[PDB]
Parts: structure tokens; sequence; C-alpha cells
């Protein structure tokens, strides 16, 4: 269990995608050249996980770029770290998806499909123990959401025995580009359900109530919620990549999170918030970390972890801090939500601590959980797709691709299935 | 915050407890099978001693202590009697008793016949007090009830106020089938006595009160001519089984509340009749007694942000 | 002279093996590198290390020893160790990835395509051994590896080596030093699959050696050297007699026989005493009395129980150091009317003794004290069942609502075997309930 | 309490205090059970990939 094969689809996809390799190759001492400049060796000790070498001493990232229009590729080229990518492993279209899963799954992505698993293809056979693949997509928008889960339901076909793991950003009226995103994301929900193992439910409207309320941002753009969605990147990935006590992988993390197969739709959350480009001076206290992960106010989806309860819990701890003040400050968030937790998984609250900080931070906590409150976010999308649905308007645009209503139907039929499993363990 | 969870739904002694944890605005309960508990109310029999003191830090403490059977079961109270030193067969403060499997008078749990107790016992065997103090007026018996609290540094604590559980009916040596004027427990009284409450409100007569029959009638105190007897029963019993039970050096902690139950002859000596573990209080003493296992038996371990009791040294 | 061979199995296995084949070679005298110059007889011998130790043309002492692990990472740490040289490449093996602690994954799906290799490196060691005794095997209860594993060794060693004797150091699962939170599953799947074919096991729960560190040693939060380190001296307190020339339990036979009286109840307690703090320079040497007398505090066992509400079938004395017979007896008469141990009424109250007179060695540099004498008591008391309760309560509570089994299923194994398991945990609990209730 | 079987050495010594008297399968049903197991693998796996064909 060592390389990871990246993939970021679309829009959402690439942009936050090359968000996450400027930062994680910054913490790695990885520059835009692919030349390490570091001065600890635990920067390599475990690079090989998102990184392969080259002649020269280079370190590439093991990426692959994908989406049916050139237009956000041609960003990540120009972009800071652009130059970093294996050139090859830009894989593009020119007619676009439209916004529309059915173009992303059926028609559009079908025909760019198979050049994207031949790059795939060509990354795992040089791995000596492929872990899996993590993918970074949106599920509102066409590329991302529609062939992206089409590259998920492949991918699995030809490595039914890897670890699939996505960060899939779902759509809010509050930061909306379409009307019919809430029928891309619940199409794209059932795949998600089906065929990933761990994915981390990254919430715009969440993203969008952090950098409003918290950050006192009054019109944020999507560089401020990428901002928030970078940070908690780097956070849950930590343990994969950097030597520690916890020597994560992504199996291990699947067998300890995910208690049943469909409820694998983690809550990632952050702390501290903070604003780009804005410096903070007084570093938190344990206890101040501590509290605010736990905090409905610090999740990156928009649900109330009051209104649930969580099956299993993570939090990873950053920065040269006392693991005892971190071992007494969970056990009192513990016994302040010990209303919350399932009582039926003994243990299920794992701590990690890795003493390398992120960029900017002298000590951060990343927080993962996976709590039956995540219904209200599925709940969400369902009223949006049903209020549209119950006239069939902007069905057109699908069903000229190919689409049947019956197909929406079932996918309805799927997340208030969905919805109502995490029900019944809510009140177990 | 510290937490603590009710096993023993019909304990009203504990039940008390529980309010006055809740009240402290410091304490919260949690469901009965939550294992992340400060405080645990246990429940009668198969509490899980093994399960307490495993938890990451939690201090646990619960209201039971292991192996305190061995004093509270009527048998086993005999058998360690018997064969402790310290108690001895010579002892002298507990009726002569006997373990049977299924002035000559005795009491099986009443009858002179010995074929008439092993036929039942076959349908302990402790010999009878038949010269018992007798309350004026009323010629009638009584027994008296102590409550004790052991905390978790095993000090042995009796609460000042006890209580006499009066038969209403006057003591007969004739008929020991009347059983009204031979068994003093409070629910008999209430469902065979026509006299019932003539007396004292509810068979129930308080020390002040006895202090003071005790002076007018015998010219004595109840602390010199029974009390003393009285704590030195409490003290032989619970020393006897400290080295079995004490939680001193365990990984978690116990605190009990015992309800000795005593008897006193004609001549101002004080019999000791059993010892119950999980023992009900009176009407009127729940409110103090209560508060007071939160002060000296909970709130010494889980501190908050003149003493009910006395302190039997040992 | 009867050969022993030692099967370190899973990370708790090998790196508590690291920690036990360290604390062998400086008790006795073999040096990194394998050179031992108190051993005159160069090539060969029959002495009673050499139980533990074979000999090669060139004078090193090799141990007979196999440390096995799905995932090459601890391994690794002992190829480039400080005593790389000690084993031979052959007695490592290692796969590429691990049982992601996974039961099912480490017996079947992984376990499957390295179990003959395995088996064919212990053949080697066998083949070297003019009388095998039988097997120590060093294995966690929580981990993939250590628990799934471990039982299909186990099952092919009753196989291969019917007439041979199998002893268990097995570590009990605590969420102080947990890893994953299937750990209950793992270790019902395992003693359920293990008990049938291991004749003695000693348990250690992290949890009790965790403690004993922080209160024992002032170390706030232990490290697995830290744990380990305490255990090998456990460790080397009941293999002592294997190791060196003495009279009780000079075979692995003879440790069913002292301490096994009920096949199925193979599981004695362990406490030891006294664990002092190297960083104290001061610390007044505890008299033969107090060290037997700290072997009945539940603070100083290795699973944190009553025997106070137990019967005891079974009761060894392992001492090293500076310990006489007469202050022993002494000893055990002053405990015995001071503390209440009742025995099964079909045994006889009794101890058996062991005097080692070396005292216990330590690691240089350790956070164990220097003693002039230690005890180790090992015995076999109904309490220990309090640790199957705890065990099979976390069991049930998962189990209820099918939490994590689709792991399980997913790699082969059945539904009904996780009952199977359960109900032949429940069958142990009565077996201990008759024996000393 | 009565010392028995006293034995002495080099190393040390034993003995035994009594403070008072009384009162496998084979082979082939493994591979019956892992081949067992590998088989509801590839059932569970070739139901994977029929679903992937529809
Ligand atoms: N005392 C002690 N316990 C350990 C040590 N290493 C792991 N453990 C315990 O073992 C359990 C986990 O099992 P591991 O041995 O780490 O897992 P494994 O055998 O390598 O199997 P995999 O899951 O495939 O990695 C946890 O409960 C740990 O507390 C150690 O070095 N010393
Ligand atoms: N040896 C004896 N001599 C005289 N009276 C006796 C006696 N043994 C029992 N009694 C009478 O029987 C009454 C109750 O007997 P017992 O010891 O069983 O209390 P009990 O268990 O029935 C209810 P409680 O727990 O409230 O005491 C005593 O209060 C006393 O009046
Ligand atoms: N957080 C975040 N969300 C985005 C970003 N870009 C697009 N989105 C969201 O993604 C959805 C549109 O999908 P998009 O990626 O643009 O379409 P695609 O190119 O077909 O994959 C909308 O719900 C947007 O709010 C981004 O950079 N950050
Ligand atoms: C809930 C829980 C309770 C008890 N024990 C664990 N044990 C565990 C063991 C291995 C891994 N592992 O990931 O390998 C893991 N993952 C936790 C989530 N991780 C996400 C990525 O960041 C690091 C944290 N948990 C987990
Ligand atoms: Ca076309
Ligand atoms: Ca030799
Ligand atoms: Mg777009
Ligand atoms: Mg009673
Ligand atoms: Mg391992």
């Amino acid at each position: 269990m060592r390389e990871i094969v990246h993939i970021q689809a679309g829009q959402c996809g690439n942009q936050i995608g090359a968000k996450f390799w400027e930062v994680i190759s910054d913490e790695h001492g990885i520059d835009p050249t692919g030349s390490y400049h570091g001065d600890s060796d635990l920067q390599l000790e475990r690079i090989n996980v998102y990184y392969n070498e080259a002649t020269g001493n280079k370190y590439v990232p093991r990426a692959i770029l994908v989406d049916l229009e050139p237009g956000t590729m041609d960003s990540v080229r120009s972009g800071p770290f652009g130059q970093i990518f294996r050139p090859d492993n830009f894989v593009f279209g020119q007619s676009g998806a439209g916004n529309n899963w059915a173009k992303g799954h059926y028609t559009e992505g079908a025909e760019l499909v198979d050049s994207v698993l031949d790059v795939v293809r060509k990354e795992s056979e040089s791995c000596d123990c492929l872990q899996g693949f993590q993918l970074t997509h949106s599920l509102g928008g066409g590329t991302g959401s529609g062939m992206g889960t089409l590259l998920i339901s492949k991918i699995r076909e030809e490595y039914p025995d890897r670890i699939m793991n996505t960060f899939s950003v779902m759509p809010s009226p509050k930061v909306s580009d379409t009307v019919v995103e809430p029928y891309n994301a619940t199409l794209s929900v059932h795949q998600l359900v089906e065929n990933t193992d761990e994915t981390y439910c990254i919430d715009n409207e969440a993203l969008y109530d952090i950098c409003f309320r918290t950050l006192k941002l009054t019109t944020p753009t999507y560089g401020d919620l990428n901002h928030l969605v970078s940070a908690t990147m780097s956070g849950v990935t930590t343990c994969l990549r950097f030597p520690g006590q916890l020597n994560a992988d992504l199996r291990k993390l699947a067998v300890n999170m995910v208690p049943f197969p469909r409820l694998h739709f983690f809550m990632p959350g952050f702390a501290p918030l903070t604003s780009r480009g804005s410096q903070q001076y007084r570093a938190l206290t344990v206890p101040e970390l501590t509290q605010q992960m736990f905090d409905s106010k610090n999740m990156m989806a928009a649900c109330d972890p009051r209104h649930g309860r969580y099956l299993t819990v993570a939090a990873i701890f950053r920065g040269r801090m006392s693991m005892k003040e971190v071992d007494e400050q969970m056990l009192n968030v513990q016994n302040k939500n010990s209303s919350y937790f399932v009582e039926w998984i003994p243990n299920n609250v794992k701590t990690a601590v890795c003493d390398i900080p992120p960029r900017g931070l002298k000590m951060s906590a990343t927080f993962i959980g996976n709590s039956t409150a995540i219904q209200e976010l599925f709940k969400r999308i369902s009223e949006q797709f049903t209020a549209m649905f119950r006239r069939k308007a902007f069905l057109h645009w699908y069903t000229g691709e190919g689409m049947d209503e019956m197909e929406f139907t079932e996918a309805e039929s799927n997340m208030n299935d969905l919805v109502s499993e995490y029900q019944q363990y809510q009140d177990a | 915050m510290y937490t603590f969870v009710v096993r023993d739904e019909n304990s009203s002694v504990y039940a008390e407890v529980s309010r006055l944890l809740l009240a402290t605005g410091q304490w919260k309960r949690l469901r009965k099978d939550n294992p992340r508990f400060n405080l645990m109310l246990g429940e009668r029999n198969r509490l899980p001693f093994g399960r307490l003191g495993h938890e990451p830090g939690l201090v646990q403490l619960v209201n039971y202590y292991r192996g305190a059977d061995k004093l509270c079961r009527k048998a086993s109270l005999v058998k360690l009697i018997k064969t402790s030193p310290e108690l001895s067969e010579s002892c002298t403060w507990f009726p002569e008793s006997y373990v049977i499997y299924p002035g000559n008078v005795w009491i099986a749990k009443i009858s002179s016949e010995a074929s008439e107790l092993l036929d039942f016992i076959d349908e302990v065997i402790q010999k009878y007090l038949e010269k018992p103090l007798l309350l004026e007026p009323g010629h009638r018996k009584f027994d008296i009830r102590s409550w004790v609290l052991v905390d978790h540094l095993y000090n042995i604590y009796l609460y000042r106020e006890g209580v006499l559980r009066t038969s209403s009916e006057p003591y007969n040596s004739a008929n020991f089938q009347d059983k009204t004027c031979h068994l003093t427990n409070h629910c008999i009284q209430k469902e065979y006595s026509k006299n019932y409450g003539r007396y004292e409100e509810g068979n129930e007569m308080f020390f002040e009160e006895f202090n003071q029959y005790l002076m007018d009638a015998l010219n004595t105190t109840l602390e010199n001519s029974i009390l003393l007897q009285i704590k030195h029963i409490i003290r032989s019993c619970l020393m006897c089984i400290e080295p079995a039970i004490s939680t001193k050096h365990l990984h978690y902690q116990s605190f009990q509340l015992f309800g000795f139950d005593f008897m006193v002859d004609e001549e101002l000596k004080v019999w000791l009749i059993e010892v119950n573990g999980a023992p009900a209080c009176a009407q009127k003493l729940y409110a103090e007694l209560c508060q007071g296992i939160v002060d000296v038996a909970i709130s010494s371990v889980f501190p908050l942000a003149t003493s009910i009791f006395i302190k039997l040294h040992h | 002279m009867r050969e022993c061979i030692s099967i370190h199995v899973g990370q708790a296995g090998v790196q508590i093996g690291n920690a036990c084949w360290e604390l062998y070679c400086l008790e006795h005298g073999i040096q990194p590198d394998g050179q031992m110059p108190s051993d005159k007889t160069i090539g060969g011998g029959d002495d009673s290390f050499n139980t533990f130790f074979s000999e090669t043309g060139a004078g090193k002492h090799v141990p007979r020893a196999v440390f096995v692990d799905l995932e090459p990472t601890v391994i690794d740490e002992v190829r480039t160790g400080t005593y790389r040289q000690l084993f031979h490449p052959e007695q490592l093996i290692t796969g590429k990835e691990d049982a992601a602690n996974n039961y099912a994954r480490g017996h079947y799906t992984i376990g499957k395509e390295i179990i003959d290799l395995v088996l064919d490196r212990i053949r080697k060691l066998a083949d070297q051994c003019t009388g095998l005794q039988g097997f120590l095997v060093f294995h966690s209860f929580g981990g993939g590896t250590g628990s799934g594993f471990t039982s299909l060794l186990m099952e092919r060693l009753s196989v291969d080596y019917g007439k041979k004797s199998k002893l268990e150091f097995s570590i009990y699962p605590a969420p102080q030093v947990s890893t994953a939170v299937v750990e209950p599953y793992n270790s019902i799947l395992t003693t359920h699959t293990t008990l049938e074919h291991s004749d003695c096991a000693f348990m250690v729960d992290n949890e009790a050696i965790y403690d004993i560190c922080r209160r024992n040693l002032d170390i706030e939060r232990p490290t697995y050297t830290n744990l380990n380190r305490l255990i090998s001296q456990i460790v080397s307190s009941i293999t002592a007699s294997l190791r060196f020339d003495g009279a009780l339990n000079v075979d692995l036979t003879e440790f069913q026989t002292n301490l096994v009286p009920y096949p199925r109840i193979h599981f004695p307690l362990a406490t030891y005493a006294p664990v002092i703090s190297a960083e104290k320079a001061y610390h007044e040497q505890l008299s033969v009395a107090e060290i037997t007398n700290a072997c009945f505090e539940p603070a100083n066992q290795m699973v944190k129980c009553d025997p106070r509400h137990g019967k005891y079938m079974a009761c060894c004395l392992l001492y090293r150091g500076d310990v006489v017979p007469k202050d022993v007896n002494a000893a055990i008469a002053t405990i015995k009317t001071k503390r209440s141990i009742q025995f099964v009424d079909w045994c006889p109250t009794g101890f058996k003794v062991g005097i080692n007179y070396q005292p216990p060695t330590v690691v240089p540099g350790g956070d164990l004290a220097k003693v002039q004498r230690a005890v180790c008591m090992l015995s076999n008391t109904t309490a220990i069942a309090e640790a199957w309760a705890r065990l099979d309560h976390k069991f049930d509570l998962m189990y209820a609502k099918r939490a994590f089994v689709h792991w399980y299923v997913g790699e082969g194994m059945e539904e009904g075997e996780f009952s199977e398991a359960r109900e032949d945990m429940a069958a142990l609990e009565k077996d201990y309930e008759e024996v000393g209730v | 309490m009565e010392v028995i079987e006293l034995n002495k050495c080099t190393s040390g010594q034993s003995f035994e205090v009594i403070l008072k008297p009384p009162s496998d399968p084979s082979l082939e049903e493994i591979q019956k059970k892992l081949e067992a197991a590998e088989e509801r693998r590839k059932y569970q796996e070739a139901e994977l990939l029929k679903h992937l064909a529809e």
C-alpha cells in the first residue's frame, strides 16, 4: 500500500485539484519545477504516495487532469505549479458538457473516457503497490459529476480490488451556476453510493456560510471557497503522506470509518478557520482547536452534528503541542457531546498528531466525521430535485441526450433510500 | 460536568440521590448502557463489576461493594461469623444460628419443636429472643434500623438518625402463630394490625423519643445503653470483610449504604439480626440521608464548584 | 536438550520479539554479532541456552525464531536494526500489503498465499532440532495479521507437528493504545479459532502495561518501546526455566501440567514485581515478602481483574535474584492469612516455586532500574474471565448492528462464523463460572 | 505447610509448598474452508462485474 493515483475532472475538480497539489507540494518542499528544496527528510519518507520520480531527481505528481473543454486546464498549465504535472497526463476534449450530467456520463464523456483510462492504466502499471484512486470533482456540473462518475464506474471495473476515494463538492443555490445542479447531484450521489469507499462531502453551502458569517467576507469568490477546501484536503491527507504515529492508508481508513458499505460520506472540518492572505498572529490553544473542530460552524458540510449521531470520528492535529493536553481535551469534547456518539461502536474516536504544521499555522486540527446528520445534506438536494422534477422542468436537456424519465425516478428513490438508511441508525 | 447512570429504577434512595445530583447543575445523566460514566447506580443482581474502571480518562465509582453479599445474606452471614476468627463462634452479640438444607424457642428463615421447623424447611434456624425489651405503654416488641455508609476510603459513617420499627400488638409468649406481635416488619404491621399506628405514626419511633423514654422509664440514655453496642457491632462486621471488599488499590472505587437491624433484650443487650445491602430509608429522613450520601460518598470523589454521620474510627 | 522455536506474527509480535531477543542476548552474554565468548564449545553444544540459540561453525548464536508480517515496514527495521546480524535473512518473512486490521483478510485472503512459505521456513528450523519441544507464538489480538494469520498458522502447526506443544503470548486490546476500531471482532475470531490449538496462552492487557508504565515508571505517555521492554521482562521470567539450568518448567509440557488442569481454561494470570524507575537513584530494595505480597495486588497484574473474586487452579512463583527458600516460605505463610486465596476443591492449595540466582537483567539506558530480586507469579485464576466478559460485551455491542461485518464477509468469510466464534466464547465464560463460582 | 521436591543446582533451586490438600481437523478440512472462502469472493466479484456489465 504505497502510491495513490489522483484524478481531477471538470472545472471545479481541476481548480481544487490544482490548489491541492500546490499546497502539498509546498509542504513536501517540491518547487514548481519538481525538484526538492526542503530541510526535513520527513518530507520525503512517504513522498512516493503522491509523487513519482524521474531522472535528474525530479518529483512528478501522480495526477491525471480530465475535462471536456480546454479552458480550465489551460489555466492549470499557466498556474503557479502548472509545470509540475506530467504533460502526457492532460486529457481534454473540445465540446464541453454544458453543465449536463447526461452529456458527461453518456454522450460527450463516453467519447473521451477511454483515453483517460489509458493514462490511468499507465500510472498504475508503474505502481509497486497501488492503494487506489482519489478523485476531485463537483456534483453540480456536467464533466465532474457526469463523466467523473462514469470514470469511477469504469475504474472499479478494471480495478475492483482498489480503494476509490473522492472529494465531491455539493451544489448550493447560494453559489449556483445553473438551475439543474440538483439534477446533476442526485444522479451523481447514487453513483457514489455504489462505487466509492470514502467520499469527503464538501458542501459549497457550508463553504459560503463560513466565508460570510465567520470570515466576514461580504461577497466570497470561488478562490475564498477553495481556500477552505485546500486546507481540508491537506489535513485529511496528512496521515497518508507524512510519517507519524498513524501511517494511514486508504483501506485501513475505510475499514475503521465505514461500519456500513453505503454510509461512507464524511463530514470534514478544520480549525482554525482562516481567510486567504490574512496572517493570524495568535496561535490557538489545544482546547480551542478541540472545541472549534467539533463546532457546527467549522463543518465543511452544512449539517448540524447535534441533529444526528457520530458513527466514527477522526481528529488530526498538526504542530508541536502536548499530547497529554490533546488527550485531555478530546475526552472532554466527547463528554460535552456524549449524547451524539453511537453507544454501539466502542472507542469510535481516533486521534492522530503530526509534528509538521501546515504553511502559515503553528498548529491546526482537521475533523473527519461519519455522522448520520449528513442526511440533512442529501435531504436538501432531494427537495430541490423533487421541486423541479414533479413538473419535469428542464428535463428536455437530459432526454435530448438519450435519457428517460425513469432514470430520474430511480435516482430520486435511491437518495431517499439513503436518507432513510441514515435515519434508522440515528434512532438505533 | 460529571456523568452517571441509573440501573435500579426501584431504588427510592438513589432516585433521590439522582434528583440531587441533577439539581447541582454539574451532573449529567446518561443512558443506562453508556460506558462513559463517572458514577454508576448499579442493579441489585449480577452487577457487572468486571466492566468498571476500564474507560480511559474516566474515574469511575459505583454504589455497591463487590463481595458485600457475604454480609447481607442470612445464610452467608452465619457462615461468615462462625468461620471468621475476628467474629468467632463465641460471638456474644449474634444469636445462635445454624444453616440447614432442605428455653428452647427458635425461629427459621417460629416454633419450639425441631421436627416442625425441619418439615417447613423441606416444605437459617436462629435462637428466638424470648426476653425482648418491651416498650410501654403497650408491652410491645420492636427492632432498631441503623443506616451505615461506607465510602471509597472505607470510612464507616453511621447516620445519627435511626428508626424504631414497633409492634402495635402487645407481645405474647403463649402463641407463636400470632406473628403480628412477633414480627416487627413495617409492611406486616400495616396489613395485620388493627392497632397499627396507635402509639407512634406508622409504627416508626425516632431516636429523640426513644432516648426520652429510656431516660424516664429506665434512667439511662440511648447512647450508653444501646448505641455503644450498635457501633461496636457495625465496626466489627465491616472490619472483618474489609480485606475482601476494599477498593483501595482497585481500578474502580466502591461505596455502599447498609441497613443494620438490631434487637434489644430486657437487660439492654443489643443483638444483631441481619444486614441489608439495598435498604430503604424512613420517609422523614430521605432528604437528610440522601444529601449525606452525595456529600461524603460522591462529592468526595467528584468535587463541585455539622456532619449528619458519626465516623466510626477503626 | 530440546529446542524451542519462537514465532512472531504481526507488528505486535515482531516488536515484542525484538525486545525479548534483545533481553535474551544480554542475559546470556550474546553480543549483537552473535558472538558469545563464555561459550567454550564452538559450533555445538547441549546446554540450556541452546534451547533458544543454535550455533554456527564461526561461533555465531542465532535465535530459533521466525518473524512474519504481511507488511514489510516493521520487519525491515529488524533487517537494518542493531541486531541485523543476529538472524539469518530466511527467518524474516514479509509480504507487500497488510491485513488492513481485518481478521478475514489475514486468515483467508492474504494469509492463504504466504502460509506455505512460512511453514517451509519453520520446517527449516525444525530440521536443525534433535528434539523439538514446540513453539512460542507472539501476536496481538487486535491486528488483522496478529489475529487472522496466527489462527491459520496455529491450525497448520497442529497438523504438521501433532506431538509438539504450542504456547502463546497474546496482546489483549486496549483503547488507550489501540489501532483499530474492530479489535473486539478480531480478538473473538482468533480466540475461537486458536482455542483448541494452544496449550497455554499468556495474555497481556495493553491497558495494564500502559498504567504500570505511567504509575511505576513515571512515563506520562508510554511508547510501544516502553511497553515492550516491560513485557519482555515478564516473558523472560516465564521462559527463564527453558534457557537456564533448573528443575521447574524445564520443558513446554510442564507449563500445561503445572498451570492448566482444564485444557480450555488455559489462560494463566501473570503478575510481576517490582517495577522501579531507573530515574530514581535511591530506591530501597524490596524484600522477598514485599515482592511476593505485590503479586496479589491488582495494580501489578498483566490483566486488570480481582483475584479475590475467583478460584485458583494452580500458582507458580518464579523468582530471580537474591532469594532463598526460607524467606519464600515465610512470606507465603504471612500472605495466606492476610489475604483470602481460595483454590478449587479438586485442587491442592499450594505453590510451585522456582528460584534463579541471576538477578533480572535490564536493557542499558532503559526505564527499568536494576533490582536485587524480582518475582513473576503465574496463577490460573478464574478471575481472568473478567477480561473475556469485557471483550465479549464490546463484541456484542457492535455485532448487534452488524457494524463493520461487511468488511469480513467481503473477504470470503461468512456471517455464521461471527456467531460461531461468539458462542464458543459464551461456552468459555460458562466454564469459568462453573469452576470458580 | 510442607516443603517437598526440593531441587538445587548452580543456577538456583525449585520446590513446592503445600498449605492444604484437595477436598483436530486434517489438512483436507482446512483446504475445504480456505477454498470455500475464496469461492465466495469469486462469486461476489463475478456479481459485481455482471452488475457493471448491465
Ligand atoms: N504491547 C504492544 N502492543 C502492540 C504493539 N504493536 C501493536 N500493538 C497492539 O496490537 C494491536 C494492533 O495489532 P497489530 O499487531 O499492530 O496489527 P498487525 O498484526 O500488524 O496486523 P495488520 O492489521 O495487518 O497490520 C493494537 O491493539 C496495538 O495496541 C507493540 O509493539 N507492543
Ligand atoms: N432471632 C430473633 N429473635 C427475635 N426476633 C426476631 C428474630 N429474628 C427475626 N426476628 C423478627 O423478625 C423481623 C424481621 O426478620 P428479618 O431478619 O428476616 O428482617 P426481614 O429480612 O424479614 C425485613 P428487613 O430487611 O426490613 O429487616 C425482625 O425485625 C424481628 O422483629
Ligand atoms: N468550491 C468550488 N466549487 C466550484 C468551483 N467551480 C465550480 N464549482 C461548483 O461546481 C458546480 C459546477 O460544476 P463545474 O465543475 O463548474 O462543471 P464541470 O466543468 O462540468 O465539472 C457548481 O455547483 C459550482 O458551485 C470551485 O472552484 N470551487
Ligand atoms: C475511528 C477509529 C476508531 C478507532 N481506530 C481507528 N483506527 C484507524 C486506523 C487506521 C486508519 N487509517 O486511516 O489508516 C484510521 N483512519 C481514521 C481516519 N483517518 C482519515 C485520514 O486521516 C487520518 C485519519 N483509523 C479509527
Ligand atoms: Ca462528438
Ligand atoms: Ca556451545
Ligand atoms: Mg464548466
Ligand atoms: Mg432483609
Ligand atoms: Mg501491521
